């Protein structure tokens, strides 16, 4: 459960990291990478206890 | 005790892409001498050929020219399916509504 | 207005690109054509179907792929990574450490 | 065989049966 | 345009029960030894689907128009190649276009733009009995094309490429979806052993080519080709004779499916989970043999 948690939007544009990476520029390409931040890190917290 | 992480970092970067030596037609699309009606709008497909992306941004100039979704000096190395072309003459204060 | 999408219909062609050399058994930086990740390349030994480009796992990750150009299947495989831990015998009798 | 393992111990490892590397993931 | 058969008569459908028939591979990604779930069109297990039939024993001139609605699944099982190529369509007026496939032996010829049709589409070829040998005699099943738009030429198609009458070894499975202005066609070829009806087998689709044109398609029929010989005399326009001909017409619904891959990336098993309460345990479990327990 916890790998497959990795592919997901979490309400973002794609749920890769370079896909965002490279077809948009950091300006706006922060607010989807910090959602995909958020969702990993609760994800992981709840595996964790 | 532990103290950190042991990565190994990558050495080349080799690309591939099948030769195909075709020239996408943009004469057609940028540079026709006759254009159709905004109601009548033309739809070409675009593939089988390589894009000749550079020139269309170094050696013309756009009075507007923005993108959405795509930054459009990362436009070199990313490639799409089935590029559609549109070519409609429309009043230039309407321009700025053709936009999602 | 150029229109395009992406994860809309299967493509080997795409758009425009240019190709390089292709290198085994190290962990390199490659790019085939819209599929991008770092590993180590070797040669594959699973059979294919003629339609069937990619391969993937039970977790639903790349582990294989075909050659756009010789169309054989050649595996893709992440470099080592880990992490160290320090041995010591304390600060306190000597100096030496143990590196794992 | 196998120097220490009386034959129940041997049924009851062979009788309980069960892994690639991924990103991040050690054991 | 063309001529106009005789022999109209209005017949009730006959129906026969699909049995795990009509299973593609959803995308061309290679899977071993796994069990995926795909949320794609597909055509659910379990259903009737009817038997539309062209027998001279009246002439059963059989080819009605028939809808289109998101999919098609056509199983036509003969061993003449009476069959050719299929049409489609929306209004068949040439005021919109209409796409047409031809499966003759030079090649698969594909017409998109528009044509205007003949009332009573048909397709027969005039064959000699003087000459010991076979040709194309009359092309007539459109009246011309004002303007077009698309074309596309393929291989020569796949076929028995013998005629002989016989026993029933041939049959030909095709799906005909299309959505966002992309046409796909999926296929297989698998040889029968049985006289009638569905066989009760299992075997998955392979694409076969995308078609990308962005019309509207709702409207659906079938060309015949049929011959005419000298054993029937009178007029030419019932002097023929059609043998033994049939295929299967089904419907494509959204449904859930669980697919089974082999170690060789085919799919060799698959389940429906909206069809019984155990087979959508199954599906809720992502696994076969379910044992005891609530
Ligand atoms: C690359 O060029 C060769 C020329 O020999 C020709 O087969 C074709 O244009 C290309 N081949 C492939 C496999 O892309
Ligand atoms: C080890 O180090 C401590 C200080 O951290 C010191 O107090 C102690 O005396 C040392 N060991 C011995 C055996 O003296
Ligand atoms: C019968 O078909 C002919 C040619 O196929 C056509 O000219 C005629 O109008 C049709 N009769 C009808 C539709 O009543
Ligand atoms: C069989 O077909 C007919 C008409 O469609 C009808 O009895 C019924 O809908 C079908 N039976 C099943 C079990 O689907
Ligand atoms: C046929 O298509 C062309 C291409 O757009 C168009 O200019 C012409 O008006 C069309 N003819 C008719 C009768 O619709
Ligand atoms: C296709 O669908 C559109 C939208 O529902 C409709 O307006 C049109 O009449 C349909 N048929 C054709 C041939 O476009
Ligand atoms: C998978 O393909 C290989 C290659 O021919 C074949 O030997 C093997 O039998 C296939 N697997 C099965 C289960 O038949």
């Amino acid at each position: 459960t916890l790998v497959k948690q990795l592919s997901s939007n979490f309400g973002a544009i794609s749920s890769v990291l370079n896909d965002i990476l490279s077809r948009l520029d950091p300006p706006e390409a922060e607010v989807q990478i910090d959602r995909l931040i958020t969702g990993r890190l609760q994800s992981l917290q709840t595996y964790v206890t | 005790y532990q103290t950190s992480n042991f990565r190994v970092q990558p050495t080349e970067s080799i690309v591939r892409f099948p030769n195909i030596t075709n020239l996408c037609p943009f004469g057609e699309v940028f540079n026709a001498t006759r254009f159709a009606s905004v109601y009548a709008w033309n739809r070409k497909r675009i593939s089988n050929c390589v894009a000749d992306y550079s020139v269309l941004y170094n050696s013309a100039s756009f009075s507007t020219f923005k993108c959405y979704g795509v930054s459009p000096t990362k436009l070199n190395d990313l490639c799409f399916t089935n590029v559609y072309a549109d070519s409609f003459v429309i009043r230039g204060d309407e321009v700025r509504q053709i936009a999602p | 207005v150029l229109s395009f999408e992406l994860l809309h219909a299967p493509a080997t062609v795409c758009g425009p690109k240019k190709s390089t050399n292709l290198v085994k058994n190290k962990c390199v930086n490659f790019n085939f054509n819209g599929l991008t990740g770092t590993g180590v390349l070797t040669e594959s030994n699973k059979k294919f179907l003629p339609f069937q480009q990619f391969g993937r796992d039970i977790a639903d990750t790349t582990d294989a792929v075909r050659d756009p150009q010789t169309l054989e299947i050649l595996d893709i495989t992440p470099c080592s990574f880990g992490g160290v831990s320090v041995i010591t015998p304390g600060t306190n009798t000597s100096n030496q450490v143990a590196v794992l | 065989k196998p120097s220490k393992r009386s034959p129940i111990e041997d049924l009851l490892f062979n009788k309980v049966t069960l892994a690639q590397k991924f990103n991040g993931l050690t054991v | 345009q063309c001529v106009n058969l005789t022999t109209r008569t209005q017949l009730p459908p006959a129906y026969t029960n699909s049995f795990t028939r009509g299973v593609y591979y959803p995308d061309k990604v290679f899977r071993s030894s796994v069990l995926h779930s795909t949320q794609d069109l597909f055509l659910p297990f379990f259903s009737n689907v009817t038997w539309f039939h062209a027998i001279h024993v009246t002439k059963r001139f059989d080819n009605p128009v028939l809808p289109f609605n998101d999919g098609v699944y056509f199983a036509s099982t003969e061993k003449s190649n009476i069959i050719r190529g299929w049409i489609f369509g929306t209004t068949l007026d040439s005021k919109t276009q209409s796409l047409l496939i031809v499966n003759n032996a030079t090649n698969v010829v594909i017409k998109v733009c528009e044509f205007q049709f003949c009332n009573d589409p048909f397709l027969g070829v005039y064959y000699h009995k003087n000459n010991k040998s076979w040709m194309e005699s009359e092309f007539r099943v459109y009246s011309s094309a004002n303007n077009c738009t698309f074309e596309y030429v393929s291989q020569p198609f796949l076929m028995d490429l013998e005629g002989k009458q016989g026993n029933f070894k041939n049959l030909r499975e095709f799906v005909f979806k299309n959505i966002d202005g992309y046409f796909k066609i999926y296929s297989k070829h698998t040889p029968i052993n049985l006289v009638r009806d569905l066989p009760q087998g299992f075997s998955a689709l392979e694409p076969l080519v995308d078609l990308p044109i962005g019309i509207n398609i709702t409207r659906f029929q079938t060309l015949l080709a049929l011959h005419r010989s000298y054993l029937t005399p009178g007029d030419s326009s019932s002097g023929w004779t059609a043998g033994a001909a049939a295929y299967y017409v089904g419907y494509l619904q959204p449904r859930t499916f669980l697919l089974k891959y082999n170690e060789n990336g085919t799919i060799t098993d698959a389940v429906d989970c909206a069809l019984d309460p155990l087979s959508e345990t199954k599906c809720t479990l992502k696994s076969f043999t379910v044992e005891k327990g609530i």
